[PDB]
RNA sequence: UAUUAAUCUAGAGUGUGGUAGGGAGUUUUGGAAUUUCAUGUGGAGCGGUGAAAUGCGUAGAUAUAUGAAGGAACACCAGUGGCGAAGGCGAAAACUUAGGCCAUUACUGACGCUUAGGCUUGAAAGUGUGGGGAGCAAAUAGGAUUAGAUACCCUAGUAGUCCACACCGUAAACGAUAGAUACUAGCUGUCGGGGCGAUCCCCUCGGUAGUGAAGUUAACACAUUAAGUAUCUCGCCUGG
């Protein structure tokens, strides 16, 4: 990806995007069954919803 | 008299009537409507003639081939229902018939038994004198 | 025997006498409680602020 | 039926050869008439296709039979002087129901809430009111008439009370 | 609130609605979910299909890295 | 296409009735004839097989109803091919 | 009740207008990426794991940027989501086609439910026939570990995962809940159709959620999307 800022203000958004990209990429490091992957999707959705409201 | 929502024939009038009256007795309603028939109106009349049903009005639709009946519940003082149980002995699959001498009694014969015999619809006590047998449909108490 | 001020969510069998009225609002409860206090005080011939008083008074919550 | 064809011309060649190619490949349709020819200018490519960076989009709308599309499709696919030959048909998500006309007011009414030229505006960008018309009946009533009533009775209203004697 | 349901689009052709289509793309060309815009489900699926075709039609980049 | 214009205008008793068994069986036979070609074109489609079986069973039910209800009604049906 | 003669549409069907859907077969194309190869750039590590080792690395590994070839899967989209009888269905388009929903003075006229037998479909694995085979890996080898390890750790790694024809009909093929049906307190959502009409909010009906009264229940729990009062039918069980 790409990110640009003058000298300093980049860091916070860089951390946010880097953590999001890492959490997305962790899904393609070791394979699981497709049904288990769907169940994991459901569980992540429930976790996010209950933490988001 | 408009309802804006029609009622249908369920599977057989006999079962549907008893299911609806039991639902009325258990869910605390005042007005309940059912399909109407000559046997139906006869049963309703013989039930209401001795203090088991209440004021019932039968309506005929504008096309003179359709008719249903609405009936109130038999209530008493201090908000207590009167229909204490209905049990359909007869069935669409099983049609159990008994002779005259073995006409069943409603737990002492003091309740109401419906005998739709060859001599029309008659209760147990009146039909005992006639010495005429018949069919048994439902115990009501 | 029991009397109570029941909102529109209760079971009208637990309490022998149901008087449905507002309870989330203060002055309504004030009025009904004062009427009941007059109803319990009339035994000892004590005076009343209601009960054949055509005029009412306001006491807002503070 | 209805059909739309969006075509990517080859490279960045001039408009004259572009129109020549457009009509030459347009005459490939078996027997369709009632067509239309339009152009959408020059646009750059956000991602390279084979080796080029710019192209022209051409949108052709027409209508005809469902058995007069194979020839042009295969001819465009075989030819190496085209890039994209995307086809759209009425099976695409759609709506033009004849009762959708009263949406005209809507197309203006939202613009009423979005209209703004001063900074002191205090109008409502979101006010759910749905002005009441009292016309909401969309169900068929079934009117009926009674016949008779046997042994009428009047039911007393619900009363729940006990303790008739305390003193 | 979203500017896709109240005003009413109800038909998304290939073009003549480019600004609205680009309104539903992030700087990295990712399609933002319902949790930001707020438009209807059917409208969201319609613009998703349109954006996928536009990707196939090179109106918007597949990925910007 | 599944276009339904032709067999309706000739298999009806009148233009006022479109619910008679005649139009029912004619349309069902036309649809069965369409699905035969459709399935022979798409050999390994199973929902098409299910639909064809359901429609032919429906046609059999209508034929047996007319057999045991109105003998003259299907006996004069020369457009409908038996077997 | 049953045979039967004759009527009506309130059951169900077909017609008309609107309407949703990753339903489904066949057929074309694209994108990241992985692998191999080609090009230039560079010098001792790379990889793996708790630590290590097998292995890979002067033949220039790794990495970098571009280019060529190849097979499989379609990032977000994507959801208290949708669609189906189920199995399951998610990049884009094309033709074929299945069913459903809302509203209807359309029309035959009880044609309906259910179904022993029979027939059709049915994840994955397996085999036969001919291809494909980029990774990924049953068995097997080696290294490491271990009291011993045929396993969890790692490097190769062929079946198969992919296609075309055919068979196999098996799984916790689950909602541990057969189908059709009338009625039986409410509330918070949520998608479609109709009216209303800036959606947002209102009303009518549906399928998809949670909560919850009576009642049901051994309890857990059930609750208009029954496991309730009930009917019809098929299948099933009488201690391991």
């Amino acid at each position: 990806e790409v990110k640009n800022d003058d000298l300093e203000l980049a860091l916070k958004k860089f951390k946010r995007v880097s953590l999001e990209i890492r959490r997305l990429a962790q899904r393609h490091e070791y394979h699981l069954r497709k049904g288990m992957r769907l169940r994991e999707k459901r569980k992540i959705a429930q976790k996010k919803r209950r933490k988001f409201r | 008299i408009t309802t804006t929502k029609p009622i249908k024939a369920h599977f057989d009038p006999v079962a549907d009537l008893l299911t609806k009256i039991n639902n009325a007795r258990k869910a605390k309603l005042m007005t309940v409507t059912t399909i109407a028939s000559k046997l139906k109106i006869a049963i309703l009349e013989i039930l209401v003639k001795e203090g088991y049903l209440a004021n019932f009005q039968v309506l005929e639709n504008k096309s003179k081939t359709k008719r249903i009946v609405t009936f109130n519940l038999k209530y008493t003082q201090r908000r207590i229902p009167s229909i204490n149980g209905v049990k359909q002995i007869s069935k669409p699959g099983l049609r159990i018939y008994r002779p005259f001498e073995k006409l069943p009694l409603v737990l002492n014969g003091l309740g109401i038994a419906i005998i739709s015999t060859s001599d029309g619809v008659m209760t147990d006590k009146v039909a005992r004198l006639k010495k005429i047998g018949g069919e048994i449909l439902a115990y009501v108490w | 025997p029991v009397v109570a001020l029941c909102n529109t969510n209760t079971n009208p069998e637990l309490v022998d006498f149901i008087i449905p009225a507002n309870n989330h609002q203060p002055q309504s409860t004030c009025l009904l409680m004062n009427l009941l206090a007059d109803a319990v005080a009339e035994a000892k011939a004590m005076p009343t602020m209601f009960a054949y008083k055509p005029d009412e008074e306001i006491q807002i919550e503070i | 039926m209805q059909y739309n064809i969006i075509l990517l011309v080859d490279g960045s060649l001039s408009l004259e050869q572009a129109n020549q190619v457009n009509e030459k490949q347009q005459q490939t349709l078996t027997n369709v008439e009632g067509l239309q020819t339009e152009y959408l200018g020059l646009k750059e490519l956000a991602y390279p296709i084979k080796k080029q960076l710019s192209a022209h989009y051409y949108r052709w709308k027409f209508s005809g039979d469902n058995q007069s599309t194979k020839d042009f499709k295969r001819t465009a696919n075989i030819n190496k002087q085209v890039l994209r030959e995307l086809i759209i048909n009425l099976e695409r998500e759609y709506g033009y129901l004849a009762s959708i006309n009263p949406k005209k007011q809507q197309l203006a009414l939202q613009k009423r809430a979005k209209y703004d030229e001063i900074i002191a505006r205090e109008n409502n960008p979101e006010n759910p009111d749905v002005p009441v018309t009292s016309g909401l009946a969309s169900t068929q009533p079934r009117l009926s008439r009674t016949e008779k009533a046997q042994k009428p009775k009047e039911e007393l209203w619900d009363v729940v009370q006990k303790m008739g004697n305390f003193d | 609130y979203c500017r896709f349901c109240a005003i009413g689009q109800l038909r998304i052709d290939l073009i003549d609605d480019l600004e609205a289509l680009k309104r539903f793309l992030s700087p990295y060309a990712k399609i933002n979910p319902r949790r930001i815009t707020g438009n209807c489900q059917m409208h969201q699926r319609h613009v998703a299909k349109a954006l996928k075709r536009a990707r196939y039609l090179a109106l918007v980049p597949f990925v910007k890295d | 296409q599944i276009d339904k214009n032709g067999i309706i205008k000739s298999a009806q008793l009148h233009d006022k009735d479109v619910g008679s068994i005649q139009v029912q069986v004619s349309l069902l036979t036309s649809q069965i004839k369409q699905l035969t070609d459709h399935l022979l074109a798409n050999k390994k489609d199973f929902i098409s097989k299910r639909g064809l079986y359901a429609k032919v069973s429906k046609r059999k039910r209508l034929l047996k109803y007319l057999k045991h209800n109105d003998l003259e009604a299907y006996r004069n049906l020369v457009k409908t091919l038996n077997l």
